[PDB]
């Protein structure tokens, strides 16, 4: 084990062969600091502190995911097409703060242990979707080198209603539906 | 200001439940330690999740981890070029997206939330950064309960750590509950009572 | 090495180029700059694994493509007289090094009439100066043509010489009020007096001419400023 | 961008001396110096990553810093002339910016200066009547003019190994156009 006061990742690449997607971004601490829209050429922090001061230009995400993709060409060839396990993921569904009825919250639905980094999560409230107030964090790096990603719902917390955090992946024989209730 | 950068991917070195996938990942991982007095460049490069071959800083040459990437750990020691940029990007990456952690990063003070509220009794301290914190059980005169219950340091994802402790005790109907708790933003610990 | 098509290449206006560049063998990236007078070199656009990584700040009719050889083409939709330049092509494993071709030069006219094959013509030496230093010097003028696409070259007794050679660096405008100017150039082979008063030796002053080629057309008067050799020859004196 | 001084310099061999680049971008991923031929293509030199790294190769050596670079040269030959430019790479971009140059002359030192005149015999070929301007100094000026066409300082093939010397030549069909004096001054 490496021993250091901070552990930096200036430079989560990933590229996978399921419908071409990858993703660039930057860690501290295990936070991500921002992460590059491919596809709108954008940076996205993720703090109003990183926006006012901080600065990435998003053609180095294009340019090294492209090598990305050359690199991943070579190595399926040379590992004799050793394609990826799946993994059964760990889902954790908690609130940010203490719950009080008529007070706002938000809940957050950690998804551990993703591996392929293909997943589908969903907020279900009484049965039926959520659609407003759903924010998403990227696909965050571990040792392992698998992945986690945490889905946010802001929500008014009522006795009436009742939510449920869906996922569907892979390693999941079954879509995973984690209750959470006031 | 500055624009940040990341560490380059090196080229490689040719020119039925589920669907198939297959994964690359490369991580430019940066270690700092007592400031920038002590950096270390490690640049893993992974298939799937077998990391092959990998930079070291501390070795100073790239060197295979399986037996996956000799052929390309061997093709970037042979080009001087990748060789000299990849050992610069101690500096041209980590020390130098460091100094952005300092006036940004390294300098964020979040305030945590203390509540006490029955499930027996539950200390909530939630929303504070960075992740040191020490959150101890009181009953009446000053008897810290070793008899208590705390999870895990709970990453939201959003730059903001949460921490329950719980506490199973028999209150008299005489008792006080505190919960004391201690966090580098604060220049005085927050304590909150209880019947 | 890095290997780059054409050399020489003349369009009028309107008309489209497509410059060919096959980078070093086991390289990846090709890159692509123009160098023009006054603006220095431009970055057009880079090439990586078939498709275009990076680009610069030039129009839309400054494109290309890249092969599964890492082989690049750039093509430029209506020509236009400023974008009369070197283009020059960057060859890179990937994004280390880069190491540039000889270029294509490319020269845009209005109209094809306004190329000239050269006029090359040799000048024996003087008496005056053999006597005086011992030594001979030739002079070669090749004079009038239009474009710059004009390489010299001396040649004694059927070998290229470059020992006692001294060409202009550029060439001289006969107009230099005009841009269509013809030019004119000048170059110097000095040897021993001796070797030019054998009148068994041979000299002679070699301009490659790069001008029009086969696809081209041709309705002036005059004959076709194609390709073409231009010399001058003169033995020795007793 | 990035700026080179001096533009031109024009320097007499043997005479060392330092080229300078001064950049201006933000995340540098590292600093090039290339030397170009009037009609060939740059030739790599140095690439330059973190302040205060010095490389040196021949008789040059190129100096990094977080304002500026430096390429010095030492005893210059006629070779050394050349378009020395310079380029960093900042960015996500993978492109050169490259600097405007400096036009390097080392003009070789001249043993034995001799400067005459002659007029070379006509052509069988040629209405023109040329003048021969030979054996002069190193640092010597010649211009041109009105219907006489005067070329400059001739340079040296880069494969030549004998007869070094400075020529310049005039020409004209005027029959009033005598060599006596068709150039310059000798100063
Ligand atoms: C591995 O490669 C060879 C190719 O012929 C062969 O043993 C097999 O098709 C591949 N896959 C395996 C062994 O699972
Ligand atoms: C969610 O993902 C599963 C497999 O990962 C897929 O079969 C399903 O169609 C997805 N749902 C969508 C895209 O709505
Ligand atoms: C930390 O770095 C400083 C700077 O020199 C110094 O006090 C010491 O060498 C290092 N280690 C400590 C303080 O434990
Ligand atoms: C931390 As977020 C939900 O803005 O990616």
């Amino acid at each position: 084990d490496i021993v250091a006061d901070h552990v930096a990742s200036y430079g989560v690449n990933l590229y996978q062969s399921y419908g071409p997607s990858g993703q660039y971004s930057h860690e501290f601490d295990g936070d991500e600091e921002f992460y590059v829209d491919l596809e709108r050429k954008e940076t996205v922090w993720q703090l109003p502190l990183f926006r006012r001061f901080r600065r990435f230009d998003p053609q180095f995400a294009l340019t090294n995911i492209a090598v990305l993709k050359h690199n991943l060409n070579c190595v399926i060839k040379r590992s004799n097409s050793t394609a990826a396990t799946n993994e059964v993921p760990e889902v954790t569904v908690f609130s940010k703060s203490p719950v009080t009825l008529g007070q706002p919250n938000t809940l957050i639905c950690l998804v551990d242990n993703i591996f392929p980094p293909v997943v589908n999560i969903t907020w279900l409230s009484n049965g039926h979707s959520v659609t407003e107030g759903v924010s998403e964090t990227s696909f965050l790096s571990k040792s392992d080198h698998s992945f986690f990603k945490i889905s946010y719902l802001t929500f008014l917390p009522s006795a009436d209603e009742i939510y449920d955090c869906k996922v569907e992946h892979w390693g999941l024989d079954e879509p995973l539906l984690k209750h959470w209730e006031p | 200001g500055q624009v940040e950068l990341g560490g380059g991917n090196a080229v490689e070195v040719c020119k039925r439940d589920s669907p198939e996938d297959f994964v690359y990942q490369f991580k430019g991982m940066c270690y700092f330690t007592n400031g920038t007095e002590r950096v270390r460049l490690v640049t893993r490069y992974i298939y799937n999740r077998e990391e092959y071959a990998r930079f070291d800083s501390d070795v100073g040459v790239y060197r295979a981890v399986t037996p996956l990437g000799p052929p390309a750990a061997e093709y970037w020691n042979s080009q001087k070029e990748v060789l000299e940029r990849t050992r610069a990007e101690l500096d041209t990456v980590c020390r130098h997206n460091y100094q952005l952690e300092l006036r940004t990063t390294l300098q964020r003070r979040v305030e945590p939330t203390v509540t006490i509220s029955p499930s027996l009794l539950v200390c909530s301290v939630t929303d504070f950064y960075p992740a040191q914190i020490k959150v101890r059980w009181f009953r009446n005169d000053q008897e810290e309960t070793t008899g208590v219950v705390s999870t895990p340091l709970i990453r939201n994802g959003d730059w903001t750590f949460q921490i329950l402790v719980m506490l199973e005790m028999t209150p008299q109907r005489g008792d006080v509950y505190t919960c004391h708790v201690e966090h580098p933003s604060l220049q005085n610990p927050i304590i909150v009572e209880w019947r | 090495g890095v290997t780059q098509t054409p050399r020489y290449l003349i369009k009028t206006r309107g008309q489209q180029v497509t410059l060919s560049c096959s980078p070093i063998s086991g390289h990846r990236s090709v890159s692509w700059y123009q160098q023009t007078p006054g603006q220095g070199l431009q970055f057009l656009f880079e090439y990586f694994s078939e498709t275009q990584r990076n680009k610069g700040n030039f129009p839309g009719r400054f494109s290309g493509r890249q092969f599964s050889n890492s082989r690049s083409e750039m093509n430029v939709s209506t020509l236009e007289l400023g974008d009369s330049a070197l283009y020059l092509c960057a060859s890179s494993l990937e994004r280390d090094g880069y190491t540039f071709g000889s270029g294509t030069r490319l020269t845009v006219v209005e109209d094809l009439n306004k190329v000239f094959p050269p006029e090359v013509a040799v000048f024996e030496p003087s008496e005056a100066e053999i006597s005086h230093t011992q030594k001979a010097t030739l002079v070669c003028l090749a004079t009038g043509f239009f474009p710059d696409h004009v390489e010299l070259s001396w040649w004694v007794n059927g070998k290229e010489v470059h020992s006692g050679v001294c060409t202009d660096p550029q060439p001289l405008k006969e107009q230099p009020a005009l841009n269509d100017s013809r030019y004119a150039l000048s170059s110097r082979l000095r040897v021993s007096a001796t070797f030019w008063q054998n009148p068994r030796n041979h000299f002679r002053c070699q301009v490659q001419f790069y001008g029009l080629s086969e696809n081209d057309e041709w309705t002036q008067d005059r004959a076709k400023p194609v390709t073409q050799i231009v010399s001058a020859e003169a033995w020795g004196r007793a | 961008q990035v700026t080179q001084s001096p533009e031109a310099l024009r320097l007499q061999e043997g005479e060392s001396s330092s080229l300078n680049c001064s950049y201006t971008v933000s995340g540098l991923r590292g600093l090039f110096w290339y030397r170009q031929d009037p009609g060939k293509g740059p030739e790599f030199l140095f690439t330059l990553y973190s302040a205060g790294e010095e490389k040196e190769k021949e008789r040059l050596k190129a100096t990094l810093t977080k304002k500026e670079s430096f390429l010095h040269i030492t005893a210059p030959k006629p070779e050394d002339s050349a378009t020395y430019l310079c380029a960093v790479q900042a960015g996500g971009n993978n492109r050169l910016a490259f600097g405007k140059g400096n036009q390097v002359v080392v003009i070789p030192n001249i043993q034995n200066p001799d400067p005459a005149v002659y007029q070379l015999r006509d052509s069988k070929s040629s209405d023109k009547s040329v003048c021969l301007f030979t054996d002069f100094d190193s640092q010597t000026n010649v211009s041109q003019s009105s219907d006489v066409y005067i070329t400059d300082k001739c340079v040296l093939d880069m494969r030549s190994m004998d007869f070094k010397s400075n020529s310049a030549v005039a020409w004209s069909n005027k029959s009033d156009f005598a060599c006596a004096n068709a150039f310059n001054n000798s100063i």
